[PDB]
RNA sequence: GUGGAGCCGCCGCAGGUGCAGAUCUUGGUGGUAGUAGCAAAUAUUCAAACGAGAACUUUGAAGGCCGAAGUGGAGAAGGG
RNA sequence: GACCUGGGUAUAGGGGCGAAAGACUAAUCGAACCAUCUAGUAGCUGGUUCCCUCCGAAGUUUCCCUCAGGAUAGCUGGCG
RNA sequence: GGCGACGUCGGCUACCCACCCGACCCGUCUUGAAACACGGACCAAGGAGUCUAACACGUGCGCGAGUCGGGGGCUCGCACGAAAGCCGCCGUGGCGCAAUGAAGGUGAAGGCCGGCGCGCUCGCCGGCCGAGGUGGGAUCCCGAGGCCUCUCCAGUCCGCCGAGGGGCACCACCGGCCCGUCUCGCCCGCCGCGCCGGGGAGGUGGAGCACGAGCGCACGUGUUAGGACCCGAAAGAUGGU
RNA sequence: CGCGACCUCAGAUCAGACGUGGCGACCCGCUGAAUUUAAGCAUAUUAGUCAGCGGAGGAAAAGAAACUAACCAGGAUUCCCUCAGUAACGGCGAGUGAACAGGGAAGAGCCCAGCGCCGAAUCCCCGCCCCGCGGGGCGCGGGACAUGUGGCGUACGGAAGACCCGCUCCCCGGCGCCGCUCGUGGGGGGCCCAAGUCCUUCUGAUCGAGGCCCAGCCCGUGGACGGUGUGAGGCCGGUAGCGGCCCCCGGCGCGCGCCCGGGUCUUCCCGGAGUCGGGUUGCUUGGGAAUGCAGCCCAAAGCGGGUGGUAAACUCCAUCUAAGGCUAAAUACCGGCACGAGACCGAUAGUCAACAAGUACCGUAAGGGAAAGUUGAAAAGAACUUUGAAGAGAGAGUUCAAGAGGGCGUGAAACCGUUAAGAGGUAAACGGGUGGGGUCCGCGCAGUCCGCCCGGAGGAUUCAACCCGGCGGCGGGUCCGGCCGUGUCGGCGGCCCGGCGGAUCUUUCCCGCCCCCGGGGUCGGCGGGGGACCGUCCCCCGGACCGGCGACCGGCCGCCGC
């Protein structure tokens, strides 16, 4: 409520006659003779710190950790972990960055597009999108958003021929340039590691448009790859080592309960 | 999926066309789809109702092989209604019980000048788009 | 209602501020209305340039600025005297001319006649028919393309020196110290009053 | 048990986010209570009718009152 | 009779009007009413909505048109 | 080890009742409330620490002597796209890397050796280096000596290691250095010998240096300005009936 | 004394045109307060803003320097980003507070008076016809303007005139159209894919299940809405450089109208006055010894005048030409017609108004101003019979449901009625404590232990052991193939058919030039191109080391099902 709340033009009573001194409206005759005027508490009235227009509802992330997350989330889909268990069901897929050809951007026809994912046995991911075919809880059906829908994959890819016309229809699927990319895209909802379907003109430009650590890409222009800072992850491997356990004391295992 | 953005997609104005509609809108609503053995005759998928369309109900309480010609159609209320459905009164009296049109299918139409155009053009422009496939 | 140590505060809200707002919500609808008012502007012409007309070279006027070189109006009005062609023939040539500049150096002049030869230079233009009144043929066999972008022959260009090894001669590493600066100050701001006294000199008589 | 068409868990995000009070605001309902009250200017009574139904209506007979600066007969203004 | 009364007209807010009381000016007058600036300011009263767990005080110094308040230190907590 | 059903056995909920003991009515100001202090008949719903800017500090993330595209531009005529992506001869620019002064202006390195001009407290020269020293200072290194089925022959080791060395961050001090003034003082330089520049040694003033740590973003807390936690006047002003 | 001009002024229901009111969010001009802040309050703040008034527009205003600058000079206005919360102002308190640079959006410049020349070469009107639409033009004759100055050329970057030289002969409107149109200009109407197929549930399906080796069907068409409940396929529609139509939109081409430009030298012409400035007074601004603007007075000048941020005098230098005018774009929009979307509100919310809301109603008037959405899928709205004057009941009926009955979804709490159970002298209610009673709950009813192993008792099936066959897997292994890391280089291998980068290099390399006397001296280079060296990346063979989440080969051990 912008500034206007206060067309009821009205004032105190001013004196302890007998009610609050919240202002109360002007005249006679209708209902609304001495009621409640503007103030938060009252009915019809104003409210507490009406909104504004100017709340900064538009947010800056510099771009060096815009960068950041979207090498962190494409490196969160070659595990199958983090592709299994985010939902997508990559049960009986092949290997885990699907690559094929690029004689996928020339289709043109969905009935080409559906023996595609059934063939990669990715099928079984639109499937279950299918589950997901329910509506909204709350009160999103009045405000005209109401089938929610479970994403499947994505289809990344570059210089488009058609590609965009062949999957645009299927429900719950995704495409996305491989030189314009979203991590709204590539990470919905915060959790990592959505399922996707790559080309070979796409995956390959992405060692020219981020790099490897041996050099700076060539498409982001002045970027570096960032540095990991751990060598080996594996910590199960390292404390199991003969030069960690030459140095350590001993185990000390006996519980030691309070005697009485 | 829309694409034109001159379209709508709320829920709050496609009602508020579709009870406020003008008439000569109202009968394009107000269509039922030709039945089988028509839909290979014309190739036409769905007329607009008129007042002697020969028609059996299919969906609802009165379901089938029950072909009667409808009597009249309340635009007013989206309803057609048809000579052999009925429901009785509390009285005795007998009044026609009303059923939304996209419940029904018409086994034979009605022709005149009218509709010889309209059914030329409604099958005129489907083969076209088959002519696309070059 | 001030506190422990902090920054004394002057905000400017005590004018009532809460109808002369502006927000920017429209800020990308009007980036997509002034790339359409280019994109029917750039085939709406011709294979003229867009990006406007070949822009002068011009060097920015103050101490600060005063070592780059920065795209400026037009042609001063004798550089095309110099290259020889025509006030009011030269903005429908596609030049830009301001007419009230001055030139008072030939070290800026030049800058911008060797551009202004070079662009006619590299220029063609079509004939109404083909009876050609100062055009030659056919322009490069339909000019390879249509259009630029922002800009014709690139305005900044700034350009540097490279003076590329030298040898330590004798004078050079002697001189040209902190003391050819301090008696600069000294003598340009005491030049008056030295030659006050050598005013007094004369009527000693 | 009613109800008749939508709803919830989990990871995160965003709030006009939680009521006993403000002689709070709107709305509702008791207790008081079948209580206070229906008391300025004298006054009604009998029979008949119409009626499902009469102290209050009509009709009669009687008793009365305002009493010509009217509790009468007519207008202005206002009411429509 | 310096009498009472109907309608017409005149005089409007720091102004009307007054045989004078600060009376009267649409139940409003030691300055009318309506709307906005305006949600005007308040060192002043009234209120300020879930649970557990840990820690847990202050009414004194100095100065102020300060004595119903604020600054400063004191005392407290959280972070290290 | 023992006892026992077709009405019995256990068990309580926002259940009733009886009894004993305990128990003044709740919010609020207040040194003090059950108050003969105020508000509160009952019930439902509404109903009060917000947002924007600025700053400060703590924490989190990215990059790091740099960081930031916030503004424009590029991509096809895309719903989710008012998004996202890129620009870099788009870094202009902000803030930081350089302080002091009123201002003209000026603007942060000493150390060790040797040789010397009365080595004369003044001073001149080359060389090696290079952030000065004192006392604490986690940690790391050397570590005499010891410690295993018999005494002599040796190996990576381990554990306890007395003392000693190098010393992070920081804390206190002493010195140095840059700038503003003040006391004393002699010398040098020449786009041209002057009410010209430059320097010295002491003592103070400075938000300085002494191998830099900042910018961006997000979150919390606090303070201010905005109607600013909600409610409240007697007024005041314009313009009207 | 009449008559005739011309100048002043009037008259007309004269002929023909205009203007007046509306709106007001945005824009232009005036006028213009007080609350508030300063803990008081006068200056200051609030703010040159609200109110008041007058004007127009689809934008308006602004605008082609009497500018910023003080150096290697920039060059209309407007808008955005910074400069900046800085300079400055202020009981130097609270507070207020710009601009020039710089980067981008946009980019468009011109005319007139005068000065001087052209025999008024100019405009208006009336009438007739040239001849044509939906109307106006250039003809021709009348009348008026106008010499107190119309039209051409001209505008301060100069311009004219006289040459002289070498070029060149145009554009623009209408007229008819064809050929187009970037989302393929705009509007309008009208159409464009696929299941109701089997079974099942229901008041009703849009439910759940199902569909051969093509996964039942269409997908450029799985947005959406209504349909008797949850729909890609039942119907409007969505997608599509999909279609067919009807009108309108800019730009080929004959008849018209207009119609010598440029350079060089020589003469000539060259500018806006009660205004600038100055004084004094008020308002205002950051403008401070007066920024703007106005009143009043005195009132200019030509090598003049204005400005250059501390008043005055002198001198020097810079820059612009004021007192006349026009102008699209980038830009502001909370009223208007249409629209599209929403991490919103969901009927005491959202605007006041989801409904017969600026309505009912009040006030003499200015003005103040609400309440109020929902039966069902369908009215199928209770026919008919009984009782009563009727209201209202009882039956019957409709519906899945009247436990949905014409403010009818759901129907809470207060409260009241009634039934039952309980108890009732210290008003009731409460906390701790058991006891009594009642409701329901389970186990379930002296009828509950549950699995593991062993030994007896009878019962019915076939492994396992080994061995063969068998495909798979674990763990080693000559790492033989392939492998990849990091340093050593070499083939300079692709450098002159390599990647990016480099203020590394080269005045015998290649263009446009200055310096010096038709040439040259590198005689110093400058604007620019290659090719040499490094710095990092691409194969070969060669080396190391791990064969590591980088995997396969065979052979071995020891698993595993069939
Ligand atoms: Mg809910
Ligand atoms: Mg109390
Ligand atoms: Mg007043
Ligand atoms: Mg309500
Ligand atoms: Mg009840």
């Amino acid at each position: 409520s912008e500034l206007a709340g206060h067309q009821t033009s009205a004032e105190s009573w001013g004196t302890g006659r007998a009610v609050a001194r919240i202002p109360r409206v002007r005249g006679g005759g209708t209902h609304r003779s001495g009621q409640g005027a503007f103030g938060n508490m009252c009915r019809g009235g104003r409210m507490f710190a009406p909104t504004k227009t100017w709340r900064r509802w538009h947010r800056r992330v510099n771009t060096t950790q815009k960068r950041y997350a979207i090498c962190s989330a494409l490196a969160a889909s070659a595990l199958p972990a983090l592709v299994m268990s985010k939902g997508h069901r990559i049960e009986e897929v092949p290997e885990l960055p699907l690559v094929v050809e690029d004689k996928v951007e020339g289709y043109k026809k969905t009935k080409e597009a559906v023996l595609l994912l059934k063939k990669l046995k990715a099928w079984n991911d639109i499937k279950k999108v299918y589950a997901s075919q329910r509506m909204r809880a709350g009160k999103g059906k009045m405000r005209n958003r109401r089938r929610i829908q479970r994403r499947g994959p994505c289809i990344i890819y570059n210089e488009d021929n058609g590609i965009i016309k062949a999957f645009r229809n299927i429900p719950g699927i995704t495409l996305l340039n491989v030189s314009k990319l979203n991590i709204l895209k590539l990470a919905p909802g915060g959790h990592v590691g959505r399922f996707c379907i790559w080309t070979e003109s796409a995956f390959r430009k992405l060692d020219e448009l981020y790099g490897t650590w041996r050099k700076a890409a060539s498409l982001k222009s002045n970027y570096n790859l960032p540095m990991h800072k751990m060598i080996n992850t594996d910590l199960s491997r390292i404390l199991k080592s003969p030069e960690i356990q030459r140095a350590l004391r001993a185990p000390r295992k006996k519980i030691h309960r309070r005697v009485l | 999926m829309k694409f034109n953005p001159f379209v709508t997609s709320d829920r709050s104005k496609n009602r508020k066309r579709h009870f406020n509609a003008p008439s000569h809108i109202r009968r394009k609503i107000m269509s039922s789809p030709l039945s089988k053995e028509l839909r290979q005759k014309y190739n036409v998928r769905s007329m607009p109702i008129r007042k002697d369309d020969e028609v059996q109900v299919v969906r609802g309480h009165y379901k089938g092989q029950q072909i009667g010609k409808v009597v009249q159609v309340y635009r007013k209320k989206y309803v057609i209604y048809i000579e052999r459905v009925q429901r009785e009164k509390a009285n005795g009296t007998t009044v026609h019980v009303g059923i939304h049109p996209s419940k029904v299918v018409i086994t034979r139409l009605k022709l005149d000048k009218d509709r010889k155009k309209i059914l030329e053009r409604k099958a005129k422009s489907r083969q076209v788009g088959k002519e696309k496939g070059k | 209602a001030p506190s422990r140590n902090g920054m004394v505060l002057k905000p400017h809200f005590h004018k009532d501020w809460q109808r002369r707002v502006a927000t920017w919500f429209n800020q990308p609808a009007r980036k997509i209305r002034r790339r359409k008012a280019r994109q029917a502007k750039a085939r709406r012409i011709a294979p003229r340039p867009a990006s406007g007309p070949i822009r002068p070279i011009v060097r920015c006027p103050t101490v600060r600025y005063h070592t780059k070189v920065r795209a400026g109006r037009g042609f001063s009005l004798e550089e095309l005297r110099v290259a020889g062609i025509h006030k009011k023939v030269a903005r429908t040539i596609g030049i830009s001319v301001d007419p009230r500049r001055r030139n008072k150096s030939t070290e800026s002049l030049q800058a911008n006649v060797q551009r202004l030869k070079e662009y006619r230079s590299k220029l063609i233009l079509f004939p109404r028919k083909p009876s050609a009144p100062k055009k030659g043929d056919s322009s490069a066999e339909e000019l390879k393309l249509a259009t630029q972008l922002t800009g014709p022959v690139m305005p900044v260009r700034n350009v540097y020196k490279k003076e590329k090894a030298r040898v330590i001669t004798e004078e050079e590493k002697n001189f040209k110290a902190f003391a050819s600066l301090r008696m600069a100050r000294a003598n340009a701001r005491l030049f008056g009053i030295r030659a006050k006294r050598a005013k007094e000199a004369a009527e000693q008589d």
